[PDB]
RNA sequence: AGUCCCUCCCGCUCGGGAGGGAGGCACUCUGGGGGGACUGCCGGCGAUAAGCCGGAGGAAGGGGCGGGCGACGGUAGGUCAGUAUGCCCCGAAACCCCCGGGCUACACGCGCGCUACAAUGGGCGGGACAAUGGGUGCCGACCCCGAAAGGGGGAGGUAAUCCCCUAAACCCGCCCUCAGUUCGGAUCGCGGGCUGCAACUCGCCCGCGUGAAGCUGGAAUCCCUAGUACCCGCGCGUCAUCAUCGCGC
RNA sequence: UGGAGGUGAUUUAAAUGCCAAA
């Protein structure tokens, strides 16, 4: 099936996966640019050393990001898209080779249908799905009401890949689809501002709601 | 007729590694490093190979036997054993800087441990417990 | 060149596929009708699993010798699904394993040391190693770093 | 329409009904007001050299204590 | 926190006191001194009784 | 691991492997002793004190990380059905034995779980890598017979020596393509075994057949801050036989 | 240090006490 020199592939430079440069990548908005890390690096696998001190996770790099956040089950106490989504025994919890696997079929589908670099389309789907604005929470007499705030830079960057990651978990669930086609769908679609993208539409809806409510 | 030894530890995999001059074979457990899966363990292992470059690859021969722990652990410990394996051998501070800016654990270890099960659901975890019901 | 060389899979494959030259492996009478173990669920399906168990079991052999019957019974076991009780391992049924070892050692590829189990004559010894030269000179056309060994 | 970027200069404390707002001082780095200071309130981790990305520059958060 | 324990101050002053010329800005020295001026047998308390030694010394140097 | 002798393999052997013997304690390991971290060093805040915040160096940084040890008392909290014990009772039955039943019943309400509702999969063949513990009323390699569950002989072991003991999730190839299905495996028929003095009431295992509800779950509500939670198997206790449990790995 | 006065305000709804003790 999948010929011989995909099996054993052998790198010789520092990239991303031993496949792709990250050295032409750009990032347009101003204030998630000291967050995206982009360093050289060949594996993508760190081994959750940065969640013990403050701050840690900033110089992690974009796609090891990503590998964490689809590593999940997917709807466990709130509904996406209208559902639950139960796996349990058959998520990806704990399961690091599976999701690397997912990732890499879903960059070579993203390559081959748009011809660019796609860590570059990637970029662009998470500063289109970046919000800028949110809302807190109050109550009186009974009654809760919604104040508007700003939002840092580090939880912009959160709330983007948390929504891609269930776009991706929703489109292929119970579907002919598979998991790497959706999250190659989906990240076209947030790079293109498509409003059938979840994470797109999701920020449109936060930035609404924030809004009618200043 | 220089020889050098060198040891690695990762949760429980234990690995002893030979450095020598030769032309460039690596085997792992008597194994070529080339034939290693999944492809997220051979990425592990190749990383201070690739960093140091293919001079110095091509100028030594290197085996290590490692036992204990599972597979993505026992590739973590040969890759530590082969780091300080290099940076001994050749003896130069430009590469021993070079592999702290990349990884620092290449050259310290990883001292993480398990942590010891506790009661309520001993078998579960130390600190995961029993579902609470009040009627 | 040796087996410690290549793929222990595509070896196994060739390997089955060789062995149907030799007049001493014939798959027994009860065969089309059996499962490989009391954890399975269907029978196989390749129409010639018979020349691939043996050459896993030849290739075995050569690796962890002396061995006996009741540690490949270990490794020839897995898991099981128990309808609503939870999954456990078992191990496999000892009629297959005991029939492909005197059949191969009939084919004088493997004898017999007392008190201890079974080993790979020079005979067995240079009949995979053939086989593993050839696979790798197959191999190294295609992954170049392959030559160094 | 794209917004104004503004830059954290000061933390002044947290706020809100579980403590999860803080309120900086920010100053004005594009625009009409480029560099005025105003005070605002910020949801999420945030430290000093941060960028905000403000979709408009008039409001002023009432100081806390 | 880390505060100092009581016991440990005590007897660092007692120490501090009879011996004024014995103890300088180094916590080495003031290690092995205490080491032999004691019956103390933890290492640890050790360590804690000496370093409170050489921050006495460096505030009295100092004049307060 | 290096050095030496013999034997056997491959590309016929310059080279590269595997066993055995001499030989060594290098490396891993085992376990006695010792070292190492003290807010000790540096810059701020606080009072110039107690301390706090941030840096270097470091295997480790600010109770270094995880455990044992629970003050004076209260709860008329639980236990006389573990043992000790006052009073009251039975004292030819409320004491001591034996046989057969029951604690396993079944319109229904509730707690804690396991298996699922499928592709972040099901099946078939092949390839990988553990740790804790336990063994003489016992652990049993190795050979033979049987399709399986099992049956007949039986080395070594009172154990860093012999045995339980070549885990599963994971990876590679082929079949199935969104369907109450090659998802699910409840219920029942027939046949074969083991333990035991005894298997119907009322045990556990295997083969062929059979093929129920279930297509993601209202109002509510639980656990968890790092080698932690989720996912995956394994050991011991109980034990003649029996683990969807407890304690650990 | 400890007291005495004055003027302003104070973000929905939320009733009850049974077995016991004897
Ligand atoms: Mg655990
Ligand atoms: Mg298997
Ligand atoms: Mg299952
Ligand atoms: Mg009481
Ligand atoms: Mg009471
Ligand atoms: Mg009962
Ligand atoms: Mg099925
Ligand atoms: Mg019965
Ligand atoms: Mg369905
Ligand atoms: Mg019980
Ligand atoms: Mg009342």
């Amino acid at each position: 099936a999948k010929p011989l020199s995909e099996r054993f592939f052998i790198p010789h430079e520092i990239k991303v996966m031993g496949r792709w440069s990250t050295e032409d990548v750009e990032v347009r908005d101003p204030s998630l640019k000291p967050y995206i890390n982009l360093e050289p690096r060949l594996l993508p696998h760190t081994h959750g050393r940065h969640a013990k001190k403050h701050f840690g996770k900033a110089n992690v790099h974009i796609v090891e990001r990503l590998i964490n956040k689809i590593m999940r089950s997917g709807g466990s106490h709130y509904k996406v898209a209208g559902h639950f989504m139960r796996r349990e025994h058959r998520s990806l919890n704990s399961k690091k080779v599976k999701a690397y696997e997912v990732v890499k079929e879903a960059f070579k589908i993203i390559e081959k249908r748009t011809g660019k670099n796609p860590i570059q389309v990637l970029v662009w789907a998470i500063e289109n799905a970046a919000p800028r604005e949110d809302t807190t929470s109050v109550m009186f007499g009974g009654i809760r009401y919604h104040v508007a705030v700003d939002i840092s830079p580090m939880r912009r960057l959160d709330v983007a890949l948390r929504n891609i990651a269930l776009g991706a978990s929703a489109k292929c669930y119970r579907t002919k689809m598979s998991f790497a086609e959706a999250l190659a769908e989906e990240i076209i679609l947030a790079a293109n501002k498509d409003p059938k993208s979840y994470a797109y539409s999701k920020k449109l809806e936060i930035e609404r709601i924030a809004e009618s409510s200043r | 007729m220089r020889i050098i030894q060198t040891t690695g530890k990762r949760k429980t995999a234990i690995a002893r590694a030979v450095i020598r001059e030769g032309k460039g074979r690596v085997r792992i457990n008597g194994k070529p490093v080339e034939l290693v899966e999944p492809e997220i363990a051979r990425f592990t292992i190749l990383e201070p190979l690739i960093l140091a470059g293919e001079e110095i690859w091509n100028s030594v021969d290197i085996d290590v036997k490692v036992q204990g722990g599972g597979f993505m652990g026992q590739a973590e410990a040969a890759r530590i054993a082969i780091a300080r394996a290099l940076v001994e051998w050749t003896g130069d501070m430009n590469l021993k800087e070079k592999f702290i800016k990349y990884d620092r654990t290449m050259l310290v270890g990883d001292p993480r441990r398990t942590e010891p099960h506790k009661p309520n659901r001993s078998t579960k975890g130390p600190r995961a417990k029993r579902q609470k019901s009040y009627r | 060149a040796t087996v410690y060389d290549v793929p222990g899979d595509l070896l196994v494959e060739r390997v089955a596929q060789r062995l149907k030259e030799i007049p001493e492996i014939k798959p027994p009478e009860w065969a089309p009708f059996v499962k490989t173990g009391r954890h399975k669920e269907r029978l196989p399906e390749q129409e010639d699993w018979w020349y691939y168990r043996v050459a896993s079991i030849l290739r075995r052999v050569y690796l962890d010798g002396p061995v006996g019957i009741e540690r490949l019974r270990t490794y020839y076991g897995g898991r099981k699904n128990r309808g609503h009780a939870p999954e456990r391992f078992y191990k496999a049924g000892g009629s297959i394993i005991r029939k492909a070892l005197q059949q191969l050692e009939a084919a004088g590829f493997v004898e017999k040391v007392p008190g201890k189990g079974r080993v790979i004559t020079p005979k067995g010894r240079s009949f995979l190693d053939k086989i593993a030269t050839e696979l790798k000179k197959e191999l190294e056309e295609i992954i170049p770093e392959l030559k160094k060994y | 329409d794209e917004g104004y970027p503004a830059e954290v200069i000061e933390i002044i404390g947290r706020t809100g009904t579980t403590g999860d707002v803080t309120q900086v001082k920010v100053r004005i780095l594009e625009g009409r007001d480029k560099g005025r200071v105003i005070r605002r309130n910020v949801r999420g981790p945030v430290r000093v050299g941060d960028i905000l990305i403000l979709r408009e520059t008039e409001r002023e958060a009432r100081e806390i204590k | 926190g880390k505060i100092r324990q009581g016991f440990i101050k005590r007897v660092a002053r007692e120490l501090f006191n009879k011996y004024p010329n014995e103890f300088t800005r180094d916590f080495e020295h003031n290690k092995k001194k205490v080491e032999e001026l004691t019956n103390v047998t933890s290492k640890k308390i050790r360590n804690r009784i000496a370093g409170y030694i050489t921050k006495l010394v460096r505030m009295k140097e100092e004049g307060k």
